[PDB]
DNA sequence: TCAATATCCACCTGCAGATTCTACCAAAAGTGTATTTGGAAACTGCTCCATCAAAAGGCATGTTCAGCTGAATTCAGCTGAACATGCCTTTTGATGGAGCAGTTTCCAAATACACTTTTGGTAGAATCTGCAGGTGGATATTGAT
DNA sequence: ATCAATATCCACCTGCAGATTCTACCAAAAGTGTATTTGGAAACTGCTCCATCAAAAGGCATGTTCAGCTGAATTCAGCTGAACATGCCTTTTGATGGAGCAGTTTCCAAATACACTTTTGGTAGAATCTGCAGGTGGATATTGA
């Protein structure tokens, strides 16, 4: 009987709500703002985790690590764009070497 | 005591990859992520409403807010999921 | 006696380091540098071990990135060697100075 | 002390950067940039520190710092 | 139907006449001055808020504002900004 | 007699308003009495720094009414302010005249 | 029932561009620059008009205010002084 | 004579010219249509506070004027005195406008 | 095209640093209940946006023509890359030993609320006034010779 | 080095937009009690930090050669700039009509504000694992002849 389950979500709807209130964003918080926001967070979360899981499988590992999250982010136009100004610590860079530098 | 999204992150992980696990350090990044975006949406959300001389951040705000933050296609699902997750909640 | 053409081990090091993700600067030297720099801001400070890690991650990540832009500039100058003039322009356009 | 940051190490960073040949003057140039980078981040961190009346720089301070430099970092301070 | 709109004009002016009594600001220019005024009131108010949040502190006191000003304004302006603000405060609190 | 906080503070800028803008800005639940005093103080200061500089630009242009051009000239010629307003763009301020040396004739 | 708008991107004439370039302190200009510039402009515009029209839409209005543009330019990171 | 100014003598004259001024270099009306043309292809039936189109033009030129400076720098760093597309691209590429 | 030299790439193998588990106490996170109030509807008031309507030049446009710039070679030095050679600062693993971040109590000193009482700041209406926008003559700047 | 062909300048010069004073009201800002909390003192802990070994161990620092790589000349179309000639199509005041942006009230569905219960999510110990990183060997790739 928790809104999170009522809204059919794995994320803490109730919490998002409290956080929206504590955070000092407005005086009053709509009842749907949490559920909504909560959803969006969860969704983006899955998107990442999914590609990151994949990133790991093709790497032969069963456990997702930072690099994995990095390789998953930088390889997606959408995400790369999104977190274009964020650095995943311990994620290194994508393997890329300018053509002009390769031997003839 | 210190709250965190670790749990929910995991619960979500075991849904797309019930098989895949997740490094501790990696789990840290996932939190940083959720907070950052929570922050971003919530910001524009307030910011926006404030622009309209209104005193309450509703799902209306959050949605537009998402439309200003998320990449054209990434924003759709973000949007659909939002509307969906609400109607369901608000119905039952 | 076997030797490789200049630039061969170089391309290898690239392929190699672009793959690895461990920090590339020695932690001690770094930590020393941090505390020193920091001491000019407030005396007798303590650093969370993790606070220094953040700094190094951030720092290295920064340089790694700055080098990338620098290369593009050097290459733009139809070179294969990165010089000071390159890091400079890169920074300048970046609006860092 | 900034000299603590050695050629090889500087060499490697560039390498991860995709740089092949490296002019010798670079190293010295790199130190400067590197030093300023820190001066700025720390200067700020230490401030978030001092404000919280603490004597210890927390990773979170460093985070909140790298965040206003427009250098957002994922992984520390939760 | 007064539909009143606030501003900083009045003050941007007073101060203008304070440094350069002779000269006067145009209009499009005054317009820019407000933008500036507001732009920093927020940069500062924000930081102040963000700061206060990190310390689980309930209110934004002059302390906050200062550290803000210190984080925001570069080197010199920062120094002069503070003294000026600190000073002005204690005078207000001098009853 | 009523006292304007500004006067009690020795300021031209509206302290009474700064305080109000803070409350209605959702920056935090509460607000100290000094917050406004101190904020307005910095605002007014900076304002003075720009104007002092701006006004000069004006004079060097033989003009007596400060105009955007002047605001720009003043701001871009002072590291401090230019750093501060580095990402800010002044409508009608044009650019600081500057021509790469390499471009000039032999 | 006003006319169909099209190809207006050419409003940004060749002359108009070189003037901009001059203020930018540019001496010699390759023949390609022009079209490349037009493209870069459309993209810049698009993005700001998009975000702007969004602030409008969200405010349930049919008119784009200066503010809409101002807020748009600001979140894009091009804070403009002079209208808002 | 007739009297022709060496190629580039005027170009320079023109820089010192426009850097000295502050008006908009793109024509009003032609520009306004692009706004309305673009705007239109998003939300239909839109209106425009006149000053809003100005905010945009002020914004655009100021953008282009600035972009051009970086570009000119790239050209020069390329031992060229002529800006070319590749210059605009490296500039944006570095600026982080897009990768 | 041989030919070594080294550099990768693989398919195990397993010891060890972390991942699930496990078993539980408090802040949140739900539940009614009792106000409260934001702002979604009408309903205008009337501001300012979209549209002509004509003329004026101020500027695009398209065309010559050829200065001089961007590209293409060549070519030496000179400068970095590639390598052993030999120390020597890092790295690690473990301790103690103070510092501190962090908690509780405690409790004036401040800050929120309300209740009205002023008076300063914001429209519009008059009352000025800096400054285009125009015109000459030094003064300079270019560029042919 | 001279000198004719054009740009700049730099005052001088009134009639207007636009500014800069005038009034005139309200919407704040100020004042005066009350009621509700910060969040700054003092002790008081129990985690990290720090300062100390020290143990070899991988890295750095260092000179040698040299392969390229970079920075210098030297041409050489043509592709830009400078100038014209010819019109188009922006500007530019001038009206309106009338689509909306704003005010102003109502009034209700939706938000607080309160206790008053349940439920869940952070610890502080257990119970397994996914890999690191060390083998061998097979090619593979990089380089002399
Ligand atoms: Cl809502
Ligand atoms: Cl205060
Ligand atoms: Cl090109
Ligand atoms: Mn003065
Ligand atoms: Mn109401
Ligand atoms: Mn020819
Ligand atoms: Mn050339
Ligand atoms: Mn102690
Ligand atoms: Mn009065
Ligand atoms: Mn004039
Ligand atoms: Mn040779
Ligand atoms: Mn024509
Ligand atoms: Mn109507
Ligand atoms: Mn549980
Ligand atoms: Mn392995």
């Amino acid at each position: 009987k928790t809104r999170s389950s009522r809204a059919g979500l794995q994320f803490p709807v109730g919490r998002v709500h409290r956080l929206l209130r504590k955070g000092n964003y407005s005086e009053r918080v709509g009842a749907g703002a949490p559920v909504y926001l909560a959803a969006v967070l969860e969704y983006l979360t899955a998107e990442i985790l999914e590609l990151a899981g994949n990133a790991a499988r093709d790497n032969k590992k069963t456990r997702i690590i930072p690099r994995h999250l990095q390789l998953a982010i930088r390889n997606d136009e959408e995400l790369n764009k999104l977190l274009g100004r964020v650095t995943i610590a311990q994620g290194g860079v994508l393997p890329n070497i300018q053509a002009v530098l390769l031997p003839k | 005591r210190k709250e965190s999204y670790s749990i929910y992150v995991y619960k979500v992980l075991k849904q797309v990859h019930p098989d895949t696990g997740i490094s501790s350090k990696a789990m840290g990044i996932m939190n940083s992520f959720v907070n950052d975006i929570f922050e971003r949406i919530a910001g524009e959300a307030s910011r926006l409403a404030h622009y309209n001389k209104r005193s309450t951040i509703t799902s209306r705000e959050i949605q537009t807010a998402v439309r200003l933050l998320l990449p054209g296609e990434l924003a759709k699902h973000a949007v659909s999921e939002g509307t969906k997750a609400v109607t369901k909640y608000t119905s039952a | 006696p076997h030797r490789y053409r200049p630039g061969t081990v170089a391309l290898r090091e690239i392929r190699r380091y672009q793959k690895s993700t461990e920090l590339l600067i020695r932690k001690l030297p770094f930590q020393r540098l941090v505390r020193e720099i920091a001491q000019d801001f407030k005396t007798d400070l303590r650093f969370q071990s993790s606070a220094v890690m953040a700094l190094q991650e951030a720092c290295e990540a920064y340089l790694v990135g700055l080098f990338e832009d620098t290369n593009l500039c050097a290459i733009h100058a139809k070179r294969v060697t990165i010089m000071p003039q390159d890091i400079q322009l890169a920074r300048r356009i970046r609006g860092e100075r | 002390n900034i000299q603590g940051i050695t050629k090889p190490a500087i060499r490697r960073l560039a390498r991860r950067g995709g740089v092949k040949r490296i002019s010798g003057l670079i190293y010295e140039e790199t130190r400067g940039v590197l030093k300023v980078f820190l001066e700025n981040v720390i200067r700020d961190a230490v401030t978030y520190t001092e404000h919280a009346k603490r004597k210890t720089v927390t990773a979170m301070d460093v985070v909140y710092a790298l965040k206003r430099q427009g250098r957002t970092l994922y992984g520390f301070g939760g």
